[PDB]
């Protein structure tokens, strides 16, 4: 599934708040490197909320295929002001890209 | 040669409950076909359709406007100023066939109210009753504004729509949505970063970026930022004028004031030329997909 | 008995046409800015009523009342039951008087009306200056303004005190195309037409072409309502029950242009009643609209 059409999704709906590479500075959100296979509220250097580091789950393909519909439903009282992608095809393509760009 | 009145008539037996459904159908499709124009969605082209159908109004003789839904005809549809809106029309077409009773004017305008609301923007009170009028009441091409002019033209243009300085600057904030396409308008680029989220970004960008006048491949001049944003010469006019600038600064500082002023002005823009009786319903405040748990 | 009053039009100290175009313009520019009053109708209609009410107090027998004294500024005729709702038209003009302290109350209230008609695309109403502010006891008693619950006979007899003939009253009543009636102001709710902020001949067309039924409202007063949501006062409707009035209503409904020439002359006469203009008095000023100035 497209990492190429998944790049467009990230640029459009996420990039204005997130960096994906290591040594990428935190803007209105932490750097997304070291995502797949890591706990919530992980990225060293950002001041997280008492709700997100505390959700305490591993970040994998399918669990965040669900957080991606509603970032506020799967995690209460967060500062992630994103209404979520509802479709599956689009979530599939953003997740595909992310595993590439957020590690190497 | 003149004297027209356009009375609103609610599409036979239709209530508020019927209208929330057609709003939801537009909202659920904005969510579905969100792949368009590199994931911006159809939201911005729908806001612009709502304005281009309404922006053809003339207070002098009461011609043009949203009422007649004359965009469904070839003269207004093929209007060189209406280039790019065909995409918004084709989007609204399957919805028009799921709800055949709704008038073209009511659908085009509701599509604009749906777009702004689902884009995390203010609630826009909307009224039904626009009736489809025959082919001969289609306004001539050229009622829409040009983008390469000054503050003088923007002020003069909007008087034909009875818009004062506070209303035009509020309406111009819709430019926080979408982008300009070279193949349509002869201009290229977005005004902001979040061009699918209704905010006061337009004014902030206008006041804070280093704007440089550059000429594009269509041979038109546009103001560009090295942050990847652009501003039309008419959008720049708002800071080249002291009256307009006073209001741009006011909105850049307070979003909730811009939101409040946009609703009032956008509703006015879509209701211009339409006479609402007493045996007419109150403006509808539609619930967003989020508020109905959909 | 009691000797008639004589009011001589004294032009404001050192002022001319250019100075009054500036007042017109300030009123006109503010009609644009405060465009949301009374659900987007604007301040235009309430000002025509103001111009008419301060003038309709006139009595041709002793030359009391009229626009001259600018007595609307006083308690007595302010809080006059028939003037309920005009306080809004007054506080619209209040900051325009701050910018032009030199102008008299009678001249301002009357200019407010002339401007409103012109900006709402109506005919040019020639206007003259000279109204001088008179003391607190030159203020006319409440009750000189007409009743809406009467007939063609009352309407004739009333307007004779104002020195108006059958044609002038039917012409003046056409200003009812503008604005609406409000329940908490006079006991009648509703507009007379559709385009209530653009001066047309809609009033006569509506009065002739519609289906009207008499019914009491929420304030328990009877008015003529149409299925379209329009309204006519009993006095407005009795412009058609009377055969002489019906013929003039018919001609104004058929020719908007004749209504426009006749309205101007009658509207000017109304604002100029009871005022003696000296031989040396300036000619009537015809003001240019904001549109005719490119402003
Ligand atoms: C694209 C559509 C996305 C994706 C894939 C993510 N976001 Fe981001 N984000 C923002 C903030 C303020 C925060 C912190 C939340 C808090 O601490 O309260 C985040 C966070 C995330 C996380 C979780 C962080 C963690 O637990 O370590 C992930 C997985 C994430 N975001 C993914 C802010 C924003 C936005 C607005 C300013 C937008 C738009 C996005 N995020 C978009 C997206
Ligand atoms: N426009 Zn604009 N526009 C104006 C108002 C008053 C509002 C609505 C309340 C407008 C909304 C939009 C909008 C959203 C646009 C994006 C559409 C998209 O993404 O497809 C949009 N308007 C776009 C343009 C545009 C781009 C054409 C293209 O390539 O698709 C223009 C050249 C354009 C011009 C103007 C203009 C001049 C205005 C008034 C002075 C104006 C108002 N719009
Ligand atoms: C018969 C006689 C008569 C009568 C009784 C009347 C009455 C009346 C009433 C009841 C009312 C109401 C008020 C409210 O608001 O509520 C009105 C209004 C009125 N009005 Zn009108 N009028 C008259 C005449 C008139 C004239 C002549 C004119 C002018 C010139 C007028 C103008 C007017 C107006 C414009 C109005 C409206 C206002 C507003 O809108 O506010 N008017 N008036």
């Amino acid at each position: 599934g497209d990492v190429e059409k998944g790049k467009k999704i990230f640029v459009q709906k996420c990039a204005q708040c997130h960096t994906v590479e290591k040594g990428g500075k935190h803007k209105t959100g932490p750097n997304l490197h070291g995502l797949f296979g890591r706990k919530t509220g992980q990225a060293p250097g950002f001041t997280y909320t008492d709700a997100n580091k505390n959700k305490g789950i591993t970040w994998k393909e399918e669990t965040l295929m669900e957080y991606l519909e509603n970032p506020k439903k799967y995690i209460p009282g967060t500062k992630m002001i994103f209404a979520g992608i509802k479709k599956k095809t689009e979530r599939e393509d953003l997740i595909a890209y992310l595993k590439k760009a957020t590690n190497e | 040669t003149t004297p027209l009145v356009h009375v609103a008539s609610v599409e036979k037996g239709r209530s508020y409950e019927d209208f929330q459904k057609v709003y939801n159908a537009i909202a659920l499709k904005l969510r579905e076909d969100d792949e368009y124009d590199n994931y911006i969605g159809y939201g911005p082209v729908l806001v612009r359709l709502a304005w281009h159908i309404s922006g053809t109004w003339d207070k002098h003789d009461n011609t043009g406007g949203s009422y007649g839904g004359t965009y469904r005809f070839k003269k207004e549809f093929n209007d060189p100023s209406n280039a790019g809106l065909q995409n918004g029309f084709k989007f609204l077409e399957p919805i028009h066939k799921e709800f055949p009773w709704i008038s073209s004017g009511d659908l085009f305008s509701l599509g604009g109210v749906t777009a702004v609301q689902e884009m995390q923007g203010p609630k826009i009170p909307w009224r039904c009753g626009r009736v489809d009028t025959p082919e001969d009441t289609t306004p001539d091409n050229g009622r829409l504004p040009d983008a390469d002019k000054d503050a003088g033209y923007v002020r003069t243009f909007f008087q034909r729509l009875n818009m004062n300085d506070r209303e035009v600057v509020a309406l111009m904030g819709a430019h926080a949505l979408g982008k300009t396409h070279l193949k349509n308008s002869g201009y290229e680029g977005p005004w902001g970063a979040a061009n699918n989220v209704f905010t006061n970004e337009f004014y902030l960008n206008l006041l804070n970026e280093d704007w440089k006048l550059e000429k594009n491949d269509a041979n038109n001049e546009q103001w560009d930022s090295k942050s990847g944003y652009m501003m039309l010469p008419t959008d720049y006019s708002l800071i080249q004028d002291p009256k307009y600038l006073s209001i741009v600064k006011e909105y850049a500082n307070d979003q909730d004031k811009f939101f409040k002023d946009f609703s009032k002005a956008f509703e006015k823009l879509l209701e211009n030329g339409i006479t609402f009786p007493k045996d007419a319903p109150s403006p509808f405040i539609f619930k967003t997909l989020e508020e109905q748990g959909l």
